[PDB]
């Protein structure tokens, strides 16, 4: 754990979130996850792709309920998860970005690493 | 696809809950018994156990139209890191034996 | 209270059930619990006759197999916890017992 | 994938098979044994039969 | 027990034509969703789903043997 970073907080809530079950990858599911009320924090990158994709991202955050994170650098977030499952996700084989992230469920409520998000929502 | 993930993690957690697998020889019976008889058809069973037969983790005999597949050492470490457990926990098989 | 209750016993080797009912006679008549003796029901005989041969080569013998099945009853009158308590014990080797409520 | 995987198979020798060796052809149902005809001859001691007439 | 026979039809399977993900949604004002197909209102698909437009047909990809609609 770490000090409330945002560089640490994407880290620390997907740890626990991929067991949680929450992670609605990709841009789809991502869509289909917030057009039903699953989604509670979303995630976006650069464009290394469509350049309306991000407005997307934005107008669908925006039109229910504005929770949106927005950091940078696509193949970071992609070996965050970088494999199917937490053992050697590092392995250069598969290393796709993500590029969108829906948490449905942010693991279990613990350590602030929920808090992060709750020091931003009305702070920004 | 092979199998459903969903259907993929209520066998293994059911054999390591246990520690021990069997299934008739036996493709088309629709729904294997036991603890996975609410969803899975017993193909499935035959089929993962196969894979993971062929990596180790198990040993498996055969004898009148029935497998018995024993979880081995390799087998609980894979199947912990794959379930993601509390490191140390077994209900498998734990007791001295007089 | 006093109830009839007949025990019936069932097995294949003629021994072990022969042994088995005079024991459980001894034991009922060291209490005095009016024992209506050992009646033995025909015994049954199973036949199974098949080639010998795996194929269809040779000439055509036959193999006659056959198992038995020794059935014999006795009869109680007496509480129940008596008859249940005697009849669990003194029985060592392979022979089927079965004791119900009452049969007169 | 396909809807077409089987059809009936609820009497006749497609029905049955030995509880040994998964055979057809030539099986005992007397007294439910479901047993091959040479699987029988194997395994005729084990259940009790013994040859005596 | 022998040598095959020619066959002259060989094709296993559809080749599963591939497209570009997602233009279903339209931004049409800035901060403003519009939708090109209604989502099936069948009770089990959770109305996240899309319903196909044909020609003239609407047909729901989750509702595998049903909805169907002929206009
Ligand atoms: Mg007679």
């Amino acid at each position: 754990g770490g000090v409330m970073d945002v560089n640490t907080a994407l880290q620390e809530v997907l740890k626990t979130a991929l067991i949680h079950d929450g992670l609605a990858r990709g841009i789809r599911e991502a869509a289909k996850a917030l057009d039903k009320r699953q989604a509670h924090l979303c995630v976006l990158a650069s464009n290394c792709d469509e350049p309306m994709y991000v407005k997307l991202v934005e107008a669908l955050c925006a039109e229910h309920q504005i929770n949106l994170i927005k950091v940078d650098d696509n193949k970071k977030l992609g070996e965050w998860v970088g494999l199917c499952k937490i053992d050697r996700e590092g392995k250069p084989r598969k290393v796709v970005g993500c590029s969108c992230v829906v948490v449905k469920d942010y693991g279990k409520e613990s350590q602030a690493k929920d808090v992060i998000e709750e020091y931003f929502k009305c702070k920004k | 696809m092979l199998m459903p993930k969903k259907n993929r993690i209520a066998i293994y957690e059911l054999l390591f809950k246990e520690g021990v697998m069997v299934a008739k020889k036996d493709v088309h019976m629709p729904k294997h018994p036991e603890l996975a008889d609410k969803n899975v058809p017993n193909l499935h069973v035959m089929k993962a156990m196969q894979s993971l037969k062929s990596r180790g983790y198990v040993k498996e005999q055969f004898a009148w139209r029935h497998f018995y597949w024993y979880l081995t050492n390799e087998g609980i470490q894979y199947l912990r890191d794959y379930l993601h457990l509390p490191p140390e926990i077994v209900p498998a098989t734990l007791r001295r034996s007089r | 209270a006093i109830h009839r209750i007949r025990i019936t016993l069932t097995s294949r080797n003629v021994k072990s059930l022969e042994k088995v009912c005079a024991d459980l006679i001894r034991g009922a008549k060291e209490k005095n619990l009016k024992v209506k003796g050992p009646v033995r029901m025909p015994t049954k005989t199973l036949r199974i006759t098949t080639r010998k041969t795996p194929c269809g080569e040779g000439s055509k013998t036959w193999d006659r197999f056959q198992m038995r099945i020794h059935k014999r009853l006795i009869d109680l009158h007496s509480p129940s916890e008596i008859v249940k308590q005697i009849t669990s014990i003194s029985i060592e080797p392979g022979v089927e017992v079965e004791v119900t409520i009452a049969d007169a | 994938q396909q809807l077409y995987w089987s059809h009936p198979r609820k009497f006749g020798q497609g029905s049955r098979s030995c509880r040994v060796c998964s055979n057809r052809h030539g099986l005992i149902r007397k007294y439910g044994l479901n047993m091959c005809r040479q699987c029988f001859r194997q395994y005729a001691k084990d259940i009790g039969f013994i040859k005596l007439d | 027990k022998k040598s095959y026979t020619t066959p002259k039809k060989n094709k296993h399977k559809r080749k599963k034509v591939k497209l570009a993900v997602l233009k279903y949604y339209k931004v049409d004002e800035n901060g403003k969703i519009s939708r090109l197909r209604r989502e099936c209102p069948s009770d089990e698909c959770g109305a996240g789903v899309f319903m196909a437009s044909h020609f003239d047909r609407h047909y729901c990809g989750k509702c595998c043997l049903t909805y169907c609609f002929n206009k």
